[PDB]
């Protein structure tokens, strides 16, 4: 079937994070930086039994392995926050020629000294400052909120088209800030209700906000 | 073995031929380089392993050529469902390394931003702090500069900004930018203005406004 990952992680520098990746050939332990590229972890074949590492990582990182094997970081830094995938790369056959990849959900690992907080759901209001035409701008800006991630809908979704949820900043303070906006016609900022719903699971805390001008 | 990918960004139109470069600093052993695609919030796909050898599902508009510290990644017709980032991957006698992919973006019309701003709301006035938020909406190339002006004194190092991705549907970009003031200093001043700068505007554009 499938690789299964453990669910998302928040550490503390200097802390360590064990993933763990559990199958349905060599498993690879990559990660990904927000906004960067991929980077290779590590590796671990169950036939010797020995994982192969990156000189980077050389000192701090432990790969071993029910069919589970798990990746534990040590001595976690800012830089460590990260989606973190195992991989398999195995051969099929099929019309005799020999190719496939599978890949685990990945798994949120978020170091920092910030603890979990739910986020503020102000109105960004439509105004004459942001109507071009007869097309106006509206939105909800969510700040302060950790960690990663947070989901945004407009009218329970009924309002997807025009709609931009950007990604999120990280603040000098350690907390992550957000904003969703849509643009609607400008003759509807009276006769029609909008409302942005924020979702951030990592602390439970929903949001529905109306957003009037004036 | 650091590998450097070409070109950083390319800006095709669905239908035409895409290039795609990864040279590497050393041999590679031999058959033992890969390609991967990624679009946003998914994990990489295998499109091609081994140089040569492609990858289950993987259709034949992709083929991968090269050997040595040259490789490349060629799609015949670019689909809209092509359009992503792409890395190539060694994996023998290494460390194994990446590299740092390449950008497949729709070319389209220069297209201007919708320039709206948008002032502190009362409740986190109430709360203690202060954020104006600039929007760009829907431009087109991704590259764009803002600048924001407190009484016209320019400010720096307290804005930030984010982009979308390229939008499904008119492959344009949108960007917003937050000021983050104090209650006191956001009191203490009145106009409070945007200035955007892009290719497709004849004028940069400012989006100003008072307090009250």
């Amino acid at each position: 079937l499938q690789l299964v990952q453990s669910g998302a992680e928040v550490r503390k520098p200097g802390s360590s994070v064990k993933v763990s990746c559990k199958a349905s050939e060599v498993i690879s332990w990559v990660r990904q930086a927000p906004g960067e590229g991929l980077e290779w972890l590590g590796v671990f074949i169950p036939m010797f039994g020995i994982a192969d590492y990156a000189q980077k990582f050389h000192g701090r990182v432990t790969i071993s392995a029910t069919s589970t094997t798990y990746m534990e970081l040590s001595s976690l830094r800012s830089e460590d926050t990260a989606i973190y995938y195992c991989a398999k790369v195995l051969q099929v056959g099929r019309n005799l020629v020999v190719p496939l990849d599978l890949w685990g959900q990945g798994t949120l690992v978020t170091v920092s000294s910030a603890s979990t907080k739910g986020p503020s759901v102000f109105p960004l209001a439509p105004s004459s400052k942001s109507t071009s035409g007869g097309t106006a701008a509206l939105g909800c800006l969510v700040k302060d909120y950790f960690p990663e991630p947070v989901t945004v809908s407009w009218n329970s979704g009924a309002l997807t088209s025009g709609v931009h949820t950007f990604p999120a900043v990280l603040q000098s303070s350690g907390l992550y800030s957000l904003s969703s906006v849509v643009t609607v016609p400008s003759s509807s900022l009276g006769t029609q209700t909008y409302i942005c719903n924020v979702n951030h699971k990592p602390s439970n805390t929903k949001v529905d906000k109306k957003v009037e001008p004036k | 073995i650091v590998l450097t990918q070409s070109p950083g960004i390319l800006s095709l139109s669905p239908g035409e031929r895409a290039t795609l470069s990864c040279r590497a600093s050393r041999t590679i052993s031999r058959t033992h380089l890969a390609w991967y695609q990624q679009k946003p919030g998914q994990a990489p796909r295998l499109l091609i392993y081994g140089v040569s050898s492609r990858a289950i599902g993987i259709p034949d508009r992709f083929s991968g050529s090269g050997s040595g510290a040259d490789f490349t990644l060629t799609i015949s017709r670019l689909e809209p469902e092509d359009f992503a980032v792409y890395y190539c991957h060694q994996y023998g006698n290494s460390p194994q390394t990446f590299g740092q992919g390449t950008k497949l973006e729709i070319k389209r019309t220069v297209a201007a931003p919708s320039v709206f701003i948008f002032p502190p709301s009362d409740e986190q006035l109430k709360s203690g702090t202060a954020s104006v938020v600039c929007l760009l909406n829907n431009f087109y190339p991704r590259e764009a500069k803002v600048q924001w002006k407190v009484d016209n004194a320019l400010q720096s190092g307290n804005s930030q900004e984010s982009v979308t991705e390229q939008d499904s549907k008119d492959s344009t970009y949108s960007l917003s930018s937050t000021l983050t003031l104090s209650k006191a200093d956001y009191e203490k001043h009145k106009v409070y203005a945007c200035e955007v700068t892009h290719q497709g505007l004849s004028s940069p554009v400012t989006k100003s406004f008072n307090r009250g």
